[PDB]
């Protein structure tokens, strides 16, 4: 009896950088976002006015204290590894069979832990997208505020 | 040579040296405290070589295996590998010997009817040719079941690690607290489908970290004989609801029990049921259905064991 | 070491009248749903078995209160909540609180119970965010099971009338308190009490004749300090139990099967979990307890 | 280099995206059926 | 003799088309026999016995 | 996959089984329908494709 | 996808499908004559055989 072919999945992502939606956004990766707890960036916005000659007082020039801050989105990909998975990693070998017996064990971990590690990519296509619907209303409302 | 290759394993699965930072000298604390941090940086990022270090950090506690050693009649050489066991200790043999019930043994000794066990009763016949080797080595099958005494003679063990079946002694090691390691696999508790009966199935309560597995053994009449019933539950509602839980369940059975009690009162017939505390699986490990030779048997994984007196129940 | 955290992110920055109410409430059990690191704060307080809008069961609350993991509050920031959580055997730190105020010692048990004194007092709501987080209370155990002692005797007689000072206030030592039982829904607190009544006309059928006789004993005759309950007259029903004689080998099994329903009352007189407490410090109030559950 | 399908609406050219891929191969429901 | 699933590991190959659309849904309802799901703690090459 | 994204539950193998009465009413003999419509060649394109 | 809400996480998953070859039988058919194969044997006649 035959054993015809054996196959498998290998996954490719484009990853943020990479997709369209970087052009609705600005990107700077800093070392470690731990180190900072909020940020409380302060702006002083003025307006321009026009000159008028009526007879009511005369036109001021205008501030507006705007206080924008800075939002934190957690993200977790979880892995499980077996505990005879590394058992016989750290174990010594020999024997041409368990060359190809630590060959299964270091193709496990890093294909687990290039799943974590591609759910982050994930993660971030995610995490921008759900930035950009909590801040988008509908047409309905937006068209004749936006005149 | 070959000496030298077993320095290499011992040396290589020793724990962690713990840090030893001297402070009472100068440059000796400072360059213990920058091996504090130097290592924990490198146990922090996702590479696969601090991966490979995370693990040697062992903190686990171990089974502790029980030996017995039953007769050969009492204990089927056909015994999935798995299957929970109890100890009959009704009174101190001339011999070291132990009498070891696994629930489709304890179904003959029982005589519980086969409308409520339709495929545990196929298989307790086709092993036990009889079901009088277990009678004749309990001579009160009828004085424990009267009086409500047979669940204080069982005391709860594990599940089976080793089977070593020979024609008159039968060697049984069970695992009695912590995951049970074969003699190298970790055995599952395996009980069949005919006897567990889940109470979190409904039609949103707590993920809760941890679920347990309870025994519950019944007292009741057939044939106008005392007989009893024991079947297994599993839920992780705490033990206020389960106990609740488990009366709505035996609705039916009292109701036709105290027909016969309204009759007439002895004061040995009013206990009726006792619970134990056997053990606590992992939440969502959900159990493999498996069939041996077609007995639907429920396999667990990491389930660690316990032990809970027999709390009475009515 | 192992990791044990539970952050819980808002989802928008709380006020700063409602950030000073959960800094006072640092170090709080609470109980949360799910035993994994990101949590939503739906599933944060005890607030989804104590609503608003419906009547609140403190038996249910309570019930549903036995099957949770439950956590330590830490840190209450503007945008996050971080929660260390309790393990099955840990030393861990926790901190005395709550506002009707009852002194711990080391060796203590303690109680998780629901807010029974005080529902306004424990919820503390957010209205940035749209969700309430109900604490819990600790109490010690001769203290928590007292409260519900108080609360299945309300049950039974507010259905027999339908009067405040015997049915409601709890007698703690030196202070009485009243209960928050006016809005209630009472079908699971008469599900315990069906419950009862099967073991206590279980335990009526089998009193051991030895003992009635020891009351008509000392009843009427000398002065024991706890049976001045009963006045010099005896009970009707006492005494019409005495008219046989005693007898020892049909007392023996008397007592043994009231011994085992004794043991079967624990399964319908539970508090929660347990908090063995073995260090305390009255300048701080921050006790160290000792977890374990059921 | 970041591959687009530019469209030009009047006066303006605005890229089209579809992100229901990296949603379908992860079975997680896409946030745009709304 | 049924040809069966067996699960030793077998030096897999990479093919350049995706399998991953209406997967999680086709175990429920059965587009194919003979399948079997494999969570995370035992996604993994089995150790090879002889 | 927009319509089994949640899985198939029993609201949705209903939702399912009204669009295969409703595309074999409109939508079949596709070839036999290009005649009497005015659009026509187009619609073949669309149903083939 | 790994994100950061109430959800639990989901762990890695796999899939393994088996397939098997189908069987397929076809049959033919040739009636030969008698004396087709008699005289395909005697030769060195004449010209007319």
């Amino acid at each position: 009896e035959a054993l015809l072919g054996v196959y498998t999945n290998v996954v490719e992502f484009v990853k943020f950088l990479e997709t369209a939606l970087a052009a609705a956004c600005v990107n700077t990766e800093f070392k470690d976002l731990r180190r900072m707890i909020d940020g409380k960036i302060q702006f002083k916005i003025s307006m321009p006015t026009i000159a008028h000659g009526d007879g009511r007082r005369p036109n001021k020039q205008r501030q507006y204290i705007v206080m924008k801050a800075c939002n934190k989105h957690h993200i977790g990909a979880e892995i499980e590894l077996a505990a005879a998975d590394i058992e016989l990693l750290f174990a010594e070998k020999e024997t041409p069979l368990d060359f190809t017996e630590y060959a299964g064990a270091i193709k496990t971990i890093t294909s687990a832990l290039q799943f974590g590690m591609d759910a982050l990519e994930r993660g971030l296509v995610d995490t921008v997208l759900a930035v950009k619907l909590r801040h988008a209303p509908p047409v309905f409302i937006l068209k004749t505020l936006g005149d | 040579e070959n000496a030298a290759r077993l320095g290499r394993q011992v040396l290589g699965l020793l724990p962690p040296p713990t840090h030893r930072v001297s402070l009472t000298r100068g440059p000796e604390f400072a360059r213990g405290v920058r091996d504090l941090l130097s290592k924990y940086a490198a146990s922090t990022r996702p590479t696969v070589g601090s991966l490979h270090e995370a693990l040697r950090q062992a903190p686990f506690r171990q089974p502790t295996y029980g030996d017995f050693l039953v007769y050969s009649q009492t204990f089927s050489p056909q015994e999935p590998l798995g299957t929970f066991l109890f100890s009959f200790k009704q009174e101190d043999n001339g011999s070291s010997m132990d009498m070891l019930l696994t629930p489709t043994s304890l179904f003959m000794l029982s005589g519980m009817e086969a409308a409520k066990a339709p495929q545990t009763h196929k298989v307790a016949g086709v092993w036990y040719g009889s079901g009088s080797g277990l009678a004749d080595f309990i001579p009160n099958l009828s004085e424990l079941m009267d009086t409500g005494e047979f669940h204080t003679l069982l005391t709860p063990v594990g599940p089976m690690v080793q089977s070593v079946h020979s024609t008159f002694v039968t060697k049984v090691t069970s695992a009695m607290k912590g995951v049970g390691l074969a003699r190298r696999a970790h055995v599952g508790l395996t009980l069949p489908c005919d006897m567990l009966v889940d109470l979190d199935e409904s039609c949103r309560e707590p993920a809760g970290l941890n679920v347990t597995i309870y025994a519950s053994l019944v007292y009741l009449r057939v044939n106008q004989r005392p007989s009893m019933a024991l079947t297994f539950f599993q839920s992780g509602k705490g033990f206020a609801e389960v106990v609740a839980m488990i009366k709505d369940h035996f609705t039916d059975v009292i109701r036709t029990k105290y027909i016969q009690l309204r009759h007439e009162l002895y004061i040995n017939r009013l206990v009726f049921g006792a619970v134990c505390t056997l053990g606590t699986v992992p939440f969502d490990s959900h159990p493999v259905h498996q069939s041996l030779n077609s007995l639907p048997v429920l396999v667990f994984a990491n389930f660690e064991a316990a032990c809970g007196p027999w709390t009475v129940f009515l | 070491a192992l990791d044990k955290s539970i952050v819980v992110n808002l989802t928008s920055r709380l006020f700063a009248d409602e950030l000073a109410a959960l800094q006072s409430k640092i170090g709080s059990v609470l109980p949360l749903g799910d035993c994994h690191r990101l949590q939503n704060i739906q599933a944060l307080g005890l607030g989804c078995v104590c609503s608003r809008e419906t009547s609140p069961d403190y038996i249910q609350i309570m019930q549903y209160l036995s099957k949770c993991t439950l956590a330590v509050l830490e840190e209450v920031r503007p945008d996050s909540l971080r929660l260390t959580r309790m393990d099955p055997s840990d030393n861990l730190q926790i901190k005395n609180v709550y506002a009707p105020f009852f002194q711990w010692d080391s060796n203590t048990q303690l109680a998780v119970l629901p807010p029974l004194f005080s529902r306004k007092d424990s919820t503390i709501v957010l209205e940035s965010n749209g969700f309430d987080i109900v604490f819990p209370m600790v109490v010690p155990q001769q203290l928590g099971h007292a409260i519900l002692q108080q609360l299945l005797v309300y049950h039974i007689y507010s259905k027999i009338s339908a009067l405040d000072l015997y049915t409601t206030n709890v007698s703690f030592m030196g202070r009485t308190y009243r209960l928050d039982v006016d809005n209630t829904d009472p079908r699971t607190a008469l599900r315990v009490l069906d419950d009862l009544s099967m073991y206590l006309c279980i335990l009526s059928a089998l009193v051991p004749r030895g003992c009635l006789r020891l009351l008509t004993a000392l009843v009427r005759h000398d002065r024991h300090p706890l049976t001045e309950v009963f006045e010099g007259v005896v009970p009707d029903e006492v005494t019409r139990i005495d008219l046989d004689q005693l007898s020892v080998p049909d007392d023996i099994t008397r007592m043994r099967v009231m011994f085992s329903y004794l043991q079967s009352l624990s399964s319908i007189f539970n508090l929660g979990p347990r908090l063995h407490v073995y260090a305390y410090s009255a300048e701080t109030l921050a006790a160290s307890c000792w977890y374990s559950p059921r | 280099r970041i591959a687009a399908s530019l469209v030009k609406i009047g006066d303006k050219f605005v890229a089209i995206e579809s992100l229901q891929r990296m949603y379908n191969e992860t079975q997680f429901p896409c946030p745009l059926n709304r | 003799m049924e040809a069966t699933l067996e699960q030793r590991p077998f030096p897999y190959l990479a093919t350049e088309a995706n399998l991953l659309t209406q997967i999680k849904e086709s175990a429920a309802d059965g587009l194919f026999k003979s399948f079997q799901l494999l969570l995370g703690k035992d996604a993994r090459e089995g150790s090879v016995r002889f | 996959p927009v319509y089994s994204e949640r899985g198939l539950k029993k609201a949705v193998k209903s939702d399912m089984v009204s669009m295969f009465k409703a595309h074999l009413i409109e939508h079949s003999f596709f070839l036999d329908k290009a005649e009497l419509m005015t659009r026509g060649k187009q619609y073949v394109l669309t149903m083939l494709s």
